[PDB]
């Protein structure tokens, strides 16, 4: 459902999750299908733990989570339609490296 | 020694990407 | 200033900066550079307390991280008469080999 | 990559060890 991650580039990513939009950003150190999902997958992990984040391992990568303050952020508005989307008010940097 | 992903809490609802222009999607900014 | 930090085995090491103590903890995975380098590490993450960012000394990445110290509010630390406040957050580094 | 550590800022400042029992360093905690 979501564009393919760019495997080797890294990418400014804003996801619409329940009410919210999150700022995410990945930075990195054959089945590319395997990859996104688990890429995917690190995304969901840390919607899961906003609040403690703390480094993972899947089954090919370390994900090395953090979260920083989302400056001028409230000069911003989004909305889905007439919806209005939260922003979450804070970014969050995926450091992404190979599970060796 | 980490946390195996499949330990941890995931989001499971939709998910998608903001793109304005798109699905409807929109973003301003204060003038 | 510091004791070398044990390169192979994870420890905590509880710090005295300024009118402060700090609690630390050191995750892994010529010793003299390494502890200096690590010294050096613990010196930046106190110099960016409120921006932790992870970033690579010559031989390491390290990745800081801040959690709330629990049990904490039921400590008090003095050198001589001097009370020492604690930082209320540990911070662990997870150190991983740069290449 | 990664940011260099000589780009960081650092505290330069006087860094011990806290070592209860030496160098006059005390530490307590509540009780019942």
């Amino acid at each position: 459902s979501l564009k393919p991650f760019t495997y080797p580039f890294p990418e400014t990513r804003f996801l619409h999750a329940g009410p919210n939009v999150y700022k995410f950003k990945i930075r990195y150190g054959e089945n590319k299908e395997v990859i996104t999902q688990e890429l995917e997958d690190s995304v969901r992990v840390v919607l899961g733990n906003l609040d403690n984040l703390q480094p993972f391992a899947t089954e090919h990568f370390i994900v090395f989570p953090y979260k920083s303050k989302w400056e001028r952020v409230s000069h911003l508005k989004f909305k889905h339609g007439e919806i209005i989307l939260i922003p979450y008010p804070f970014v969050f940097t995926l450091y992404v490296e190979m599970k060796w | 020694g980490y946390i195996s992903i499949d330990a941890m809490k995931k989001f499971l609802g939709e998910l998608h990407d903001f793109i304005p222009g798109t699905s409807g999607y929109l973003a301003y900014h204060v003038q």
